[PDB]
């Protein structure tokens, strides 16, 4: 029944730049609260304990307090490898209220403009030989995270049959990656020859467009 | 009520474990224990405390 | 020196009880806090309950109380989800307090439930076609799509995790077809596209599956 009220839901902020995620406690919560950071598929890490002291190993730029009701944990200088998402948690097990999470807050660490190099991938002889093709765009390494891909089979717009995929950033270039997949079976890949996939982002003077020729290599 | 109950029995056998020391005497080293046990206890002194005062205002 | 590891995490239908276990090890201190914390498919984390261990003191979340069941033992920590929901997929973490302030200052890595009426199902594995239509000059990438399996996870790596530098692992994608699909790629210069040979080291651990597929140029 102890709540915790993380705001914001999101954040960016570039090198230098400095963060401020707030904890708005349901209940009392003496020192009851610790701060941590969570980066993707690994179990979060202890920043803060007793709203205040930092785990050994955390740098000097973390920065936990909190009045009665509010906490607030401050990234001073932020670096890129602070790119996560951070939770807060109040309270203890022993009740009444029990210990609460705070739901995260998304840190995206702001850096210079980068240009997605453009990759295009056709489908393999195993996979037509059951029935399903698949072809793939891939965007290595770029800044920011905003782009969008177009699916064009012989000049002509596909749109249901795509589904995209996203890296986390970079925790030391601040980059990202996308990947794109169109899907129709190997009936509808007959039908044409020419695939095209055209990559729009800020980076790009032009919507670059990467293609292939069914055979033709 | 069930929670109030189970946290006290908690709160005891917190009390229960980290229980006095020996004795054991040696040169500052009996001492030394002591600085142990009353930071143990100071502790534990303030965790009943705010666990038992959630129950209550 | 202490640690903590998690098993137990496997896809299984509604209803059909699962117990997870923590491996508890390295720990001087007697007694101590030991939470279960949930974290669903790109979702925040949930703290499910914990258990003091010296005792028998289990304390759970208002939603958890009834269909979960901490226990404690010499070694170790368990936790039963007695009637599991599809709303009860997500990865479980244990999580130990060495200090009694509330605060987890050791983690366990992890263990993903799954709860689904779908049956398990192997992946496919089909090359990404490098050569002359992935050519930067100086720079080539090439992949491995991981088509149609279920559940999660695949474990991707590339020359038995000797190739790092470049590596961009996907995060899985569900189909309207119930199946997951990802794809790891990498960045190589576009010289050594025959010198030296790329391979893509899938593990589908819920399917037993251990492919090893090689991606090369195409073949003209």
């Amino acid at each position: 029944e102890l709540v915790m009220t993380q705001t914001p839901s999101s954040v960016s902020e570039p090198v230098g730049g400095t963060v401020t995620i707030k904890c708005q406690a349901s209940q009392s919560i003496s020192s009851w609260l610790s701060w941590y950071q969570q980066k993707p598929g690994q179990p979060p890490k202890l920043l803060i304990y007793d709203a205040s002291n930092l785990a050994s190993g955390v740098p000097s730029r973390f920065m936990g307090s909190g009045s009665g009701t509010e906490y607030t944990l401050t990234i001073s200088g932020v670096q890129r490898e602070d790119a996560a998402t951070y939770y807060c948690l109040g309270g203890y097990p022993a009740a009444s209220y029990r210990t609460a999470f705070g739901g995260g807050t998304e840190l995206e660490i702001i850096r210079t403009v980068a240009a997605p190099s453009v990759f295009i991938f056709p489908p393999s002889d195993e996979q037509l030989k059951s029935g399903t093709a698949s072809v793939v765009c891939l965007l290595n390494n770029f800044y920011p995270r905003e782009a969008k891909v177009q699916w064009k089979v012989d000049n002509a717009l596909q749109s249901g049959n795509s589904q995209e995929s996203v890296t986390e950033q970079d925790s030391k270039d601040s980059t990202y990656s996308l990947s794109s997949t169109l899907t129709l079976s190997k009936a509808d890949y007959e039908k044409h020859k020419v695939y095209a996939c055209e990559v729009t982002h800020q980076g790009l003077s032009s919507p670059v467009t990467k293609s292939f020729n069914r055979g033709e290599c | 009520d069930e929670d109030l109950l189970k946290a006290v029995r908690l709160i005891k056998f917190l009390y229960q474990s980290n229980p006095p020391p020996n004795p054991e005497g040696t040169r500052q080293a009996r001492r030394n224990r002591r600085r142990r046990w009353r930071e143990r206890q100071r502790q534990i002194h303030s965790i009943s405390e705010r666990i038992l005062s959630t129950y209550l205002g | 020196q202490e640690q903590l590891v998690e098993s137990g995490g496997r896809l299984v239908t509604p209803g059909t009880a699962l117990t997870l276990t923590c491996k508890v090890s390295g720990f001087s201190l007697s007694g101590f806090w030991l939470n279960w914390v949930r974290q669903a498919p790109g979702k925040g984390l949930e703290w499910v309950g914990a258990i003091y261990r010296g005792s028998g003191s289990e304390w759970y979340a208002s939603w958890a109380k009834g269909r979960f069941t901490i226990s404690d033992t010499s070694t170790t920590v368990t936790l039963k989800l007695t009637s599991p929901t599809t709303e009860d997929t997500a990865t479980y973490f244990c999580a130990a307090d060495t200090t009694d302030n509330g605060y987890f200052t050791i983690w366990g890595p992890g263990t993903l439930v799954t709860v689904s009426s779908a049956s398990t199902k192997g992946p496919s594995v089909f090359p990404l076609a490098p050569s002359a239509k992935s050519t930067s000059g100086g720079t080539a990438a090439l992949g491995c799509l991981v088509k149609d399996y279920f559940p999660e996870p695949v474990t991707v790596s590339w020359n038995s995790g000797a190739l790092t530098s470049g590596v961009h692992t996907f995060p899985a994608v569900l189909q309207s077809s119930g199946l997951y699909s990802l794809s790891s790629v990498v960045t190589v210069p576009s010289s050594s596209l025959g010198t030296q040979t790329y391979i893509c080291n899938v593990n589908h651990k819920p399917s037993n599956t251990k492919v090893d597929k090689k991606a090369e140029p195409k073949s003209c």
